[PDB]
């Protein structure tokens, strides 16, 4: 579970991210596509080039969903329910990929949070993204 | 990868008892039932509404035959799985957009099907040999992804 | 989440296992050691030989725990509480290994339940072992 | 592994800036904090009770230096990672009994540390090159397991 310290750490880190959240979501997708090319199988309709507006648009929506999850950290399953449905029954992204995106989100946050990304905050963010991932895959079967 | 001679012999011996069309249909159907997100490639295949509809679906059975027929032919090339599957690898990446995790899931299901079909004959050492094979095939089909 | 239909499928299939549950747990362990040799890193001072009393004893304890979980499927976190403490705080088996054992348990059941291992039962069993695995790793961090 | 020209260059260039001692201490400490079940291998290392205790622990820092030193040495042999790590592979299996999943976890924490320390210079393409490397080193250290 997410402890109160985890929740505090996540809110502080995401609060520092602030208005850059959409940018960081896009950067995380780019990192994922370059690092883990199999993930490109889900985006054959995107221009994957650096600066792509499709990547930017996805990054914004993903960021806004994470912002909503952080705001609703005690009630994440309901906050993310429409996205759990979308991923389970339409997009059908293999659950193994959520660990890949989560790692790339962590790497992006690390690269942008010199002061905030302490070992404790890193641990909390890893648990938070694993929890979001669990929620998003909870309706797959 | 890395079968011993006796493991190769064990794989070949068991496979000579396999009805490829039947096991292929059963393995693909079970994949779509046990891991239903794998249905994402098969929206054009008609009725997938229940486990019985999936297992009975003629297009699911036909695709299972096709997939396991290529798997079967590949067993003749256990020392060159990458070469044998390279052109199918490029296809699955460039045109079909199949996440190679699907190959691993199908491997899991195939092993469960062989266990179900062969019972006690599917011994722990035989399973270990088949695990090497399904890992090797999945790695080969994934190798030309980019 | 386990559906009510999953719970019915699991109780029926595990009921059929019955008194063979301990044997099947031992066979699953052997299957895992042979198919996935990295799992042997957790049993460095075990007698791993076929039929060993240590393998048989582990199989019987794992079977008893699964029987407890099946009987108490709506209350698995409390039912398995001591075992989730033991794995999280002492044994500290990397979570990836739970998928390997679960696959081997599923293969064992397939090999011994020709009548009962239908597609739907296979799905329910797979979900059940995944749920047990989740409970057993829930206190890891 | 198979690095592009640009990737081997990217790896070498970043590594010239890495204080292997400091980064190794930091990566091992973070491993023990983020995935605390990994502490199972370091029972004699003293105080690991809190993040600050782990990060400040001299035995964690010392061991981190040794581990990343061996990693650093291997970067001179990116074409032959299996041969380069074979001896350490056998040690980690037969004597230390370390599940090779740990090598993967350490790789991902190292990538996180490189990103945290270098910031914007740890671009997506540089990360991709390092992901290939950490996967290659983990697989090389896993290779002699049996
Ligand atoms: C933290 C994890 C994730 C979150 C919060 C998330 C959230 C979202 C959101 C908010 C959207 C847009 C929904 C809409 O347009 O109505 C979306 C779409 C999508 N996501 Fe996820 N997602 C996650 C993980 C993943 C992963 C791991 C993949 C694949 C590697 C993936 C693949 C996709 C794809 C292909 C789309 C549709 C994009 C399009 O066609 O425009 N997602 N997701
Ligand atoms: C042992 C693993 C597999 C083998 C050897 C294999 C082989 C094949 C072959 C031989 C074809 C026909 C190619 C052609 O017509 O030129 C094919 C097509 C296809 N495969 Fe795979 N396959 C495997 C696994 C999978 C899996 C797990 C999935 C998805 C869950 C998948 C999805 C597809 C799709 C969507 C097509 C196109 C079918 C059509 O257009 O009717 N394959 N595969
Ligand atoms: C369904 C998943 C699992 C269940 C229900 C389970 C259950 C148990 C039980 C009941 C015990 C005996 C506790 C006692 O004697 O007090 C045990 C011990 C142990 N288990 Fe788990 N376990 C599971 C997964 C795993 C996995 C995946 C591994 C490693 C790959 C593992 C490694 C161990 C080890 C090393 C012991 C101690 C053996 C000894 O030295 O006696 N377990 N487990
Ligand atoms: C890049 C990955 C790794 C490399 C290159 C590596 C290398 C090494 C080296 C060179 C030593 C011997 C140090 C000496 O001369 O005293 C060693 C020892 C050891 N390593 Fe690894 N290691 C790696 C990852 C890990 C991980 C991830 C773990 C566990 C989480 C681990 C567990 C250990 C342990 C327990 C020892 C013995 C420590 C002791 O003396 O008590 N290694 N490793």
């Amino acid at each position: 579970v997410l402890s109160p310290a985890d929740k505090t750490n996540v809110k502080a880190a995401w609060g520092k991210v602030g208005a850059h959240a959409g940018e960081y979501g896009a950067e995380a997708l780019e990192r994922m596509f370059l690092s883990f090319p199999t993930t490109k199988t889900y985006f054959p309709h995107f221009d994957l080039s650096h600066g792509s507006a499709q990547v930017k648009g996805w990054g914004k929506k993903v960021a806004d969903a994470l912002t909503n999850a952080v705001a609703h950290v005690d009630d994440m399953p309901n906050a993310l329910s429409a996205l759990s449905d979308l991923h389970a029954h339409k997009l059908r992204v293999d659950p193994v990929n959520f660990k890949l995106l989560s790692h790339c989100l962590l790497v992006t946050l690390a690269a942008h949070l010199p002061a905030e990304f302490t070992p404790a905050v890193h641990a909390s963010l890893d648990k938070f993204l694993a929890s979001v991932s669990t929620v998003l895959t909870s309706k797959y079967r | 990868v890395h079968l011993t001679p006796e493991e190769k012999s064990a794989v070949t011996a068991l496979w000579g008892k396999v009805n490829v069309d039947e096991v292929g249909g059963e393995a693909l159907g079970r994949l779509l039932v046990v891991y239903p997100w794998t249905q994402r490639f098969f929206e054009s295949f008609g009725d997938l509404s229940t486990p019985d509809a999936v297992m009975g679906n003629p297009k699911v059975k036909a695709h299972g035959k096709k997939v396991l027929g290529a798997f079967s032919d590949g067993l003749a090339h256990l020392d060159n799985l990458k070469g044998t599957f390279a052109t199918l690898s490029e296809l699955h990446c460039d045109k079909l957009h199949v996440d190679p995790e699907n190959f691993r899931l199908l491997g899991n299901v195939l092993v469960c099907v062989l266990a179900h079909h062969f019972g006690k004959e599917f011994t722990p050492p035989v399973q270990a040999a088949y695990q090497k094979v399904v890992a090797g095939v999945a790695n080969a089909l994934a190798h030309k992804y980019h």
